[PDB]
């Protein structure tokens, strides 16, 4: 899956 | 802007240590009293030394002081705001107007920007400023880079969700292989790029590239101190398993892929299991 | 004792920011130049402010400065040394003699101590000082405690490997439930106690206690910012799955447990899969 | 499994 990440 | 001294005081008293046990051979009493009062700011060196005296982890003390949350600065608030907007899109226009111009200020704003674009793309919100700038933007941000930070791997993870692979790949290649770990977050983002790209390369049947990503992820596992993500390790192995089914056409690997996905259900990751089941059906056709 | 200024300089130049962009509204030029020279120590507040200016993670900056390794202080070296000793036991005596008396100095040394005790227990190395002190030790460390830190959960994780459950449980119960997360490490240790105790409660058939641990783990999943361990989530679910096989005698649960364990092999966790299959066999008896 | 941990 193409996941988004916002650390 | 954080009460570290108060947390030191808190911990010190909880462990029945006397002020003296802490400041001695580091600073004066009257100065250390000011640290616990949180009137004098503390050095990293100092905090590190206090962490040793107490026997409580340096980073834990930081979390307790208030670094564990993201609301510590502007950027984090904005990053939490993404979720709100994703679920409640009517709030898009107002916010995007504030974000869009700031996108090239810090690598942090740019990640957020890509986030907004993803929300837009999902709900078919018109985003003309995007298609007109991304190229010049990425060329501005990356044409002259040498080393890459956690946020860069974040950006690229997100970038892959809003640009065709063929536009991003030229940026990804220089950022690998990884040689060292710089925290659990750095760990996360470097893994995410790989996960994302491996997904896309399989979807599009660019099996040569897809292998590159599998191999890159395996390499990660060899890094000392690197914190592999368990759920990632499962998802990528499913993708690896599908790669083996596409290349060697042997049916056993397909079944493994299925058996991996199922395990997500069996451990209660309900919505992730749903997302995977859709993606597997999708793989067995096109994207 | 870390070159944080150098890393700030390194990142600054890599992002083509000018010294001005960093120190303005924070400190004087000459002062900032001293920061990047690593001659003037930097405040936490200061570094936080610079991390905003660059757009690079505060904790990452720290790791790049040299906090990511453990060899930063005495304690960490000693914790790395445990592995050396576990594999090369002939080096036990010499080291345990240096560690043993330091065991009650910091919660960190006590963790290490329990580590040596585990090495000893494994190789049947005589440790008479252990059996003679642990009780007074734990009574010393814990009888007057109110809140618990990552290291405490670490200690208890390890304590469980070297004391019978019945001695440790009285210490565990106050340390749960968890209400907040204090880092990925705190997250790790609070989960390990759970995982370890769940394992033991199953092995010993204290189903009542066993459920308590399962429920506790489920609660963790509800905490905001908590970073659940993927491989832990799998191992505990296999245990949960075995729990359901022991209480409801339904065979489907057993299969699930097996199916989970095998997943470990399929993802290349070879030695962990071996460990689990031995444990499964074990469970199906005593 | 009973694991030891050293942070």
């Amino acid at each position: 899956l193409v996941t988004l990440v916002f650390v | 802007m954080f009460k570290i001294g108060s947390v030191l005081k808190q911990i010190r008293q909880e462990l029945n240590y006397h002020q003296i046990d802490l400041y001695s051979g580091i600073m004066s009493k009257s100065v250390y009293i000011k640290v616990e009062a949180d009137s004098r700011p503390i050095s990293v060196e100092e905090l590190s030394k206090f962490s040793e005296r107490l026997g409580v982890n340096f980073f834990e003390i930081l979390n307790r002081a208030g670094m564990n949350t993201k609301s510590v600065n502007e950027t984090g608030k904005e990053k939490l705001l993404i979720s709100k907007i994703f679920t409640n899109p009517d709030l898009f226009d107002k916010n995007f107007q504030r974000i869009e111009p700031k996108r090239l200020t810090s690598l942090q704003y740019f990640s957020i920007y890509l986030g907004y674009i993803s929300i837009a793309h999902h709900y078919n919100i018109e985003v003309p400023t995007f298609n007109k700038t991304i190229t010049s933007d990425l060329k501005h941000l990356y044409d002259k880079r040498t080393t890459f930070f956690g946020i860069d791997y974040e950006i690229v993870s997100n970038l892959l969700n809003v640009l065709p692979y063929e536009e991003v790949s030229s940026i990804i290649k220089p950022m690998y292989p990884i040689v060292d770990s710089f925290g659990k977050d750095y760990d996360l983002t470097i893994q995410t790029v790989l996960k994302n790209a491996l997904t896309i390369s399989i979807m599009n049947r660019n099996l040569k590239e897809a292998q590159y990503y599998i191999n890159q992820f395996e390499h990660l596992k060899t890094i000392k101190n690197i914190s592999i993500n368990g759920y990632y390790d499962l998802e990528i192995n499913y993708l690896k398993q599908i790669y083996q089914f596409l290349t060697d056409k042997n049916i056993d690997s397909y079944l493994n892929a299925v058996n991996i996905i199922n395990i997500f259900k069996i451990i209660g990751k309900e919505d992730i299991h749903r997302s995977l089941v859709e993606e597997l059906t999708k793989i067995s056709a096109k994207e």
